[PDB]
């Protein structure tokens, strides 16, 4: 057996206890800057058309987020990250000087080879 | 052009039609005097599915108010949404039938069939293309369960090609307030299996098991209850009169949830539930409104779908969503509970898509399926019936209008012919 | 047109492969997003004149490999070439051959296919993993068993981690490595173990890092590589092929396991004080204390040395430095080689990564002995295996995992008969 | 992807889950509305392993809390964390069971057993792809010692491979609340041995026995017991949250951890504990994380490894090093005390890094370890349990309730079977 006229009321207790102590969520909408999920509109629809403004600070997350990490942060943050972290050759690369920088990248008539392969 | 007449009978059917004007009333942006306060232009370009035009831009509803006895009107006009109906569409008689379907039925019956009767012609020539008229009421009663069975046969007549939609209440066993509530009952279904194209069975007792559940509401009312099922016929017309991704009608929904004509009992569903608390923790999701739905608790009768297996189901849907997660969602859950649908039909389930979400709310979905546990509602009132047949107990009241004893066992072959072949189609 | 594809496997072979392709980068000038301001062996181009690596980077865990989506150089790699799982085998050779691999083994193979598609004349597979993980073990042994006849002439290359000798970050390490020796004595052309304790030893002794890490490791793993690969994508007055340094190195089919070393090896502020020519770093070269594989080759015999020059550096000084190694009597050459060497020469030095260790140098030296003293690491390998088996630890999860017992003292067996061989040898 | 789900039984269990997901949530900068506030992009990365996602940016508690008394039920939601719970997540029965197996496990674990089983099998569905669950608990109790057994014998043949790691609390003998505190944890132990992958005995008394001497608080709550046993299963799950050198989850050490299914007991130990006159007088070094790990004082359980063999060891460290102290001071403790690890298992360690660095701290470590010493335990249970059972006393509250005599000599059988084998073992 089970009381409800009792059950209920214990029920109703609870649901009053739980209502002095509610909290509203404060109004700060967050949100993962992985990926968000989409749907396409009907292009002729003649409520789909309606123009609509956007948001402005959802850009700058995105154009923030999608971006290497040396101008994310001042300093590294973890062991897999320092590992190209400096791309600055510290000489200039003269690549174009085949004299002391010699390149067997191909030439002449074995691109002409490379087209005959096929 | 498309439009639909709503046929308002008894004290349950007079008030639950009287908040569903009231919610369709506010989605399509109208006020108390009559005239249109909307914003959007598609709030307004469908309105003549419901409305009647009237000159200085008034609206009327298409609807025909009968009950036997005054008392109740004088409620209706008194409501929020009360001068909004055209007086002329009120039609009364003077005595009630005391809950009696007999009197009903047939000795008071006779004299306000000429009236309503006139009415509903009135409005159903008034329209181009009618689609087709839609009852509520409840098998309890003595009007509803009473005179609007004979509504039915007679229109039936008139316009056979057209649908008509009933939304009954079946009464409950474990709460009842008429001792010969199952005598109107056991006449009543009898004339909903020969004229009726669909019925939604709803329950009065798993209405209240949801507000106590999944509402957690302390005190509620038969508003409460009364706006429960105003979104359910909200929802079963939002795709005729607002377009959709795919779009679909109630005769989409007829002829696709009908295998055989001998069933039309079908099972209501309305997904967005949650109580004040769940709204907090919650993310609305296409997955969420298909777990809720298809659990039972969810259910607004009193039958237990895993208990019997579903034969057709289908989910029409309120909101701007994209069909994949409809259709992955779809295919989940009829590969996971394989053994609660039929293997005559592969594909059980039928999807409809309304990109216009309901008014104050983001996504509303709307479930109606036929499955075998409504016999076990057919079978528990026989066992009622019966034992008051039996000890012909009850009986001088109705056989005082002058109707023989055969009439009821007539009627009990009837149900028990419907729930043999629909044990076996199980 | 020589091609190298990297058919990398594991968290060794993700972070191994990240290093190689930073140092292929910044030697051929090609900047993070994979534009230029010798490189057709690795890159291939596009329409959009990008240059694309061509690496396989193949994980069971998800987060090593979303590492490099979400480096520095994730525009340069392919969304689709980086092959990930969902569940590890956690150090099980079992899950990682039997239960886990099919649901990747197509998509894997599929990969390398387009790839090898895409390259016109296929020079070699670089296939680098690890002997410990049960992922870069089991996985690593069915792709050489798919690949082997996917490809029954294309020759392939085999870098994997071997567990150290002392040091160890796993305990059910020694059966995944007994169970994959399979693999790498039928299914393997030429085989580079290194064990981590070795290369831990060098860079505290030479380059004085007292805190040194994996990346620093990776860093000496990509210098070899690239100066095993420096004949193929430049000039050279001995050019070596892959084809010409297998064939000079391995006599039968069952002996394909050579030792590497790499000189010379010091820090920038001991690079001040000394000169470095070609005697003294082919004397590095053959150090016991310098050897990257935890063995003395001074207990064995040499029998065959794969020589790869690169840098400022003359075949007169070459010659002369090979007279003088051969005139030592620590070193010793079966009696079946007089002649045991395989020189190679190139002309542009090995380049230098900011944030490395090493100091740019003008001169380098790469030298693979084969020689019988690998055989000891098997043994002690062996008798830890003996020592585990004995108990039976650990054999519940590979049972439970579905592969038949009598395997590992089959493996047990088949190693003992290579030790055999090796002794036949020796 | 791999998600962890933390079933709470117990009011011990309840508090400790409570002040456990405390630091997580702050460990994740998740603030008491449900929000983020935080800096770092890495504290939410893999936020979604505990967490699950709801609207308006609000992250909800993957637990399911148990209890079959309502009044531990207001104190979590009373927290300052206690509104951040999901409420339909929370599941109690309205009698308890007075310290008493028998009726947990039997007479009133029947009735909620049941919906449990439906909460956490919706919070199994909701991740794509578990891990595992998640229990603790305590072996005093009637629900987490009784009923909280019913669970994992039920959910391991719904969900055999995943996963379970309990956090039993085991009644100590020197301070003992509890009279039938031995029946109920001989009739656990034997439901502990038969379904559970891997188990972590931690002991109050010893949890006293460090804030007296290690931390040297005045007056201790159970709130700083709390925070202990939430830092150590912090530090078990920090290398699965985040990335490291060397990555590990669960299932990289169980694997590792079990050389035969009987044994599945280990001794949790954690690193950077320092009183407050400590702080001033130190420094920070892997050298002395590593002196105060093996140091029997610090160890949470009322077991000397001194006088046992340790069989295998794991040492996961938390935070930015270099292994190379890592390896030599693991090497150098593997050399020193030599009698009290196996033979049959040489390089018993098993390491791990995590990069990130707990909150608040730097270095940090924590220590799982299997020790012949747990037996001491076990066998002290037994002296006791034997002391009961000899005459009959205390009994007819287990006799009322349902059962025979004979399970609790299986349960002796069992655990004296246990300890015998090993024994055998040492
Ligand atoms: N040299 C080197 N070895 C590594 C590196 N990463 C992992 N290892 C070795 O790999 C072994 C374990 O295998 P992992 O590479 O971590 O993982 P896996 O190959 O995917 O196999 P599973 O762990 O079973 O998934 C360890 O014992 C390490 O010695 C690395 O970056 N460099
Ligand atoms: N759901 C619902 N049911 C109602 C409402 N008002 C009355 N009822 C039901 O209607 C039944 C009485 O109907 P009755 O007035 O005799 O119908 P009539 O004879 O057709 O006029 C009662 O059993 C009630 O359960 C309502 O607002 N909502
Ligand atoms: N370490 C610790 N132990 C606790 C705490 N709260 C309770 N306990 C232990 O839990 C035991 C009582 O457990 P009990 O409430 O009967 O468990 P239940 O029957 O499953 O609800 C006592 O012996 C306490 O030692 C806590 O916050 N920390
Ligand atoms: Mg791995």
């Amino acid at each position: 057996n089970q009381d409800e006229v009792h059950q209920n009321q214990i029920l109703r207790e609870l649901f009053l206890k739980e209502l002095r102590a509610q909290k509203l969520y404060t109004q700060y909408h967050v949100n993962p800057l992985r990926k968000v999920h989409t749907i396409t509109r009907k292009p002729m629809s003649w409520h789909d058309n309606l123009e609509e403004p956007e948001d402005a600070k959802f850009l700058n997350l995105i154009h923030h987020a999608a971006q290497g990490p040396k101008k994310k942060y001042s300093e590294t943050q973890t062991e897999a990250q320092e590992i190209g972290w400096d791309p600055n050759p510290l000489i200039n690369p003269d690549r174009q000087d085949h004299r002391l920088n010699h390149f067997r990248v191909y030439h002449d008539i074995t691109l002409y080879k490379a087209k005959l392969w096929s | 052009m498309r439009e639909i007449v709503h046929l308002q009978a008894g004290q349950c059917g007079n008030q639950i039609g009287a908040k569903f004007w009231e919610v369709i009333s506010d989605e399509h942006g109208i006020d108390p005097t009559g005239t249109y306060h909307g914003d959007s232009d598609l709030q307004l370009e469908r309105i003549n599915v419901y409305y009647n035009e009237a000159t200085g831009g008034k609206y009327v509803p298409r609807a025909v108010l009968v009950d036997l006895e005054p008392g109740t009107m004088d409620s209706v006009r008194s409501g929020p949404f009360g001068q909004i109906f055209r007086p002329d569409n009120f039609v009364f008689g003077q005595s009630g039938a005391g809950n009696n379907w007999a009197k009903g039925h047939y000795t008071e019956g006779a004299e306000l069939v000429d009236s309503v009767l006139d009415v509903v012609r009135k409005e159903a020539e008034s329209c181009d293309c009618l689609q087709g008229f839609q009852l509520t009421h409840s098998l309890g009663g003595g009007t509803g369960s009473g005179m609007g069975t004979l509504l039915i046969s007679k229109i039936r007549e008139e316009y056979p090609d057209r649908i008509m939609n009933t939304f009954s209440v079946v009464p409950s066993p474990k709460v009842s307030d008429t001792v010969v509530e199952p005598y109107n009952a056991t006449l009543s279904v009898h004339q909903l299996v020969e004229n009726t194209d669909e019925t939604y069975c709803i329950d009065n007792e798993a209405l209240y098991d949801i507000c106590f559940r999944t509402l957690k509401l302390t005190t509620p009312t038969y508003g409460d209850l009364n706006h429960l099922v105003s979104a359910t016929m909200s929802g079963v017309t939002t795709c005729l009169r607002f377009p959709g991704q795919l779009n679909a009608d109630l005769r989409k929904l007829a002829v696709n949830m009908v295998p055989f004509p001998r069933l039309h009992f079908f099972m209501p569903g309305f997904a967005p539930l949650t109580s004040r608390g769940s709204q907090q923790y919650r993310a609305l999701t296409v997955p969420e409104l298909t777990q809720q739905m298809f659990d039972a608790k969810n259910m607004m009768a009193a039958c237990d779908p895993r208990h019997g297996r579903y034969l057709t189901v289908a989910a029409v849907f309120r909101g701007r969503m994209s069909m994949k997660e409809v259709d992955e969602q779809m295919l989940n859950v009829q590969n996971k509970n394989s053994s609660y649908f039929v293997e005559w039909i592969p594909n059980n389930v039928k999807t409809a898509v309304c990109d216009i979400p309901p008014r104050g709310l983001k996504m509303s979905a709307t479930f109606i399926g036929n499955s075998t546990a409504i016999q076990e509602l057919f079978k528990r009132i026989s066992e009622q019936f019966t034992a008051m047949f039996r000890r012909k107990a009850f009986l001088h009241w109705y056989t005082g209008e002058g109707m023989d004893e055969m009439e009821f066992t007539e009627a009990e072959s009837n149900m028990n012919d419907l729930v043999s072949e629909y044990q076996q189609y199980q | 047109m020589r091609e190298c594809i990297s058919i990398h496997v594991g968290q060794a072979g993700v972070q191994i492969g990240n290093a190689c392709w930073e140092l292929y980068c910044l030697e051929h000038g090609i900047q993070p997003d994979g534009q230029m301001p010798s490189f057709n062996t690795f890159f291939s181009e596009t329409g959009a004149g990008k240059h694309v690596p061509r690496a396989v980077f193949v994980d069971l865990e998800p987060t090593v490999v979303d590492e490099v989506r979400t480096g520095t150089y994730r525009q340069l790699f392919h969304p689709e070439q980086l092959i990930t799982g969902k569940e590890d085998a956690a150090n099980n050779y079992a899950r990682g051959h039997y239960t886990i691999g099919k649901e990747i083994v197509d998509l894997v193979l599929d990969r390398i296919r387009k790839l090898a598609d895409l390259c016109t004349g296929l020079q070699g597979f670089l296939i680098f993993h690890s002997f410990g993980g049960g992922t870069g073990s089991g996985f690593a042994s069915l792709l050489m068993e798919r690949l082997s006849v996917d490809y029954g002439k294309k020759s392939k290359l085999e870098f994997a981690i071997y567990p150290a000798p002392q040091v160890s970050t796993a305990v059910v390490e020694p059966y995944n490595s007994i169970l994959t020796t399979h693999t790498t004595l039928e299914h393997s052309d030429c085989a580079f173990m290194v064990d981590n304790e070795a290369i831990y030893d060098i860079c505290r002794r030479n380059l004085d890092i007292e805190r040194p890490t994996y990346t620093n490791l990776n860093r000496l793993i990509g210098q070899i590589v690239s100066s095993i690969t420096a004949s193929l994508r430049f000039d050279g007055a001995l050019n070596v092929d892959l084809t010409e340094f297998q064939t000079n190195l391995v006599p039968y089919p069952r002996i394909h396991f050579p030792l590497a070393t790499y000189a010379p090896v010091i820090s920038a502020e001991k690079a001040y004080h000394e000169q470095l020519s070609v005697a003294e770093i082919t004397n590095a070269c053959f150090e016991p204390a310098n050897q990257m594989v935890k063995c003395d080759p001074r207990h064995g015999k040499y029998m065959a040395c794969c020589m790869l020059y690169r840098g400022d550096v003359v075949p007169k000084d070459v010659n002369a430095a090979i007279a003088t190694i051969k005139t030592k009597r620590t070193i010793q050459f079966v009696d079946w080689c007089p002649t045991g060497f395989k020189v190679g020469i190139n002309y542009q030095p090995p380049t230098v990564v900011p944030g490395g260790d090493l100091a740019k140098v003008q001169r380098a030296v790469c030298m693979l002995s084969n020689t019988t003293a690998i055989a000891e690491a098997w043994a002690r390998l062996d008798h830890k295996f003996d020592l585990m088996y004995a108990k039976r630890a650990f054999v519940h999860w590979y049972v439970g995992e579905g592969m038949e017992e009598g395997e590992f003292s089959e493996a047990r067996e088949d190693l003992a008969a290579l030790e055999k061989d090796y002794e036949e040898v020796g």
